[PDB]
């Protein structure tokens, strides 16, 4: 089972 | 024609010495050229030895995620945001750190597209030993892009220019996103 | 105590009446359902029963190449012709006939895209027992698309509009191309 | 190694 990165955007 | 110019960057190492119409055809492919901040922002104007790069991002952009494991899931949050968006994240594995970037932009006025690609924070001899795979699942549909990663030297701008990387349009990212969120599985591997 | 309603096509002599909860299920397989001509381009105006579709194709359309195999190469020849173009061929296997379509489309001035997809001469229940995989190969890069075969009924202009297919710009093409030829691998498998 | 179908463009 893979790790998960919740990445935040940027305009 | 044995007029042998030193390289510019020999003021900081380089010992190569070559004919006039080969200079700028080497001075961008040097291993001694200084680096520019590999963060995909237009803003940051940092420069320094490869080894001071990872230190650079860690101090100047603490804003930026990191994860370990040759097989993670880059989850780009809230994909539908209107405009030139972008996601950046970092993936340490194999003694190395890799920069995973996903860049929404309107490429031809009237068609906005996604542009996910990976780079190794290392020399290009170094990148040539890896391969990466991004992959996007959705209900009984799946789209995979694989290739070896760039050196952050080369930078990625060129690749996305020519489209050498993974490229799909908002239309489809829809059957891939889950609740306004695109998951891209990245596996990095060796060869 | 249900209410039942005549099959849609009954105006073609279908004599079946079914509760609405079930009228789709049969309306799909109703052997009275008339099909258009699967061959891309409004050229032909034939119409007949599912079963008359495969003979029709191998009667009036002999331009269409065919292949027995579960894995082939669909080799879209002379990729750079300027404007709109269409390759089409057929792939028999598993007692079925699937139809592969590469299609170039300049639908947004200056941004010319390829769009490749597969479709089964069969019904939507029928399609579902199957998966296709198109794949492009180039130097140390590969791009693969999986999906379940579209259905001759559903057609494929929407699939194509939504970008629910594989799709790649010309610049990309070039990196996957061979003396002006684009080789697409294709495997159809069962499930 | 697979069979190859050399297909031609139409319009
Ligand atoms: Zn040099
Ligand atoms: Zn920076
Ligand atoms: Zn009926
Ligand atoms: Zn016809």
């Amino acid at each position: 089972l893979r790790p998960v990165a919740m990445v935040r955007p940027t305009v | 024609n044995s007029v042998l110019f030193p390289c510019k960057y020999a003021s900081s190492g380089c010992e190569i010495t070559l004919p006039h119409t080969e200079k700028a055809e080497h001075e961008e492919l040097c291993e001694f050229r200084p680096y520019s901040c590999p963060c995909p922002g237009a803003s940051c104007k940092w420069q320094g030895s490869l080894d001071a790069v990872m230190p650079h991002l860690m101090h100047q952009h603490k804003s930026i995620t990191t994860l370990q494991g040759e097989d993670i899931v880059f989850l780009a949050t809230d994909i539908n945001l209107p405009g030139a968006v972008d996601w950046v994240m970092m993936q340490s594995c194999f003694g190395f750190h890799f920069m995973l970037v996903l860049e929404k932009q309107e490429k031809y006025d009237g068609h906005q597209q996604f542009f996910a690609i990976v780079q190794l924070i290392g020399t290009r001899k170094q990148a040539e030993n890896f391969a990466y795979r991004l992959e996007l699942n959705g209900h009984r549909r799946r789209l995979t892009w694989e290739a070896t990663p760039r050196s952050i030297h080369e930078g990625i701008a060129t690749a996305i220019m020519n489209s050498d990387c993974l490229v799909f349009d908002t239309s489809i990212a829809q059957l891939f996103a889950e609740n306004g969120n695109l998951g891209i599985n990245v596996t990095i591997s060796m060869c």
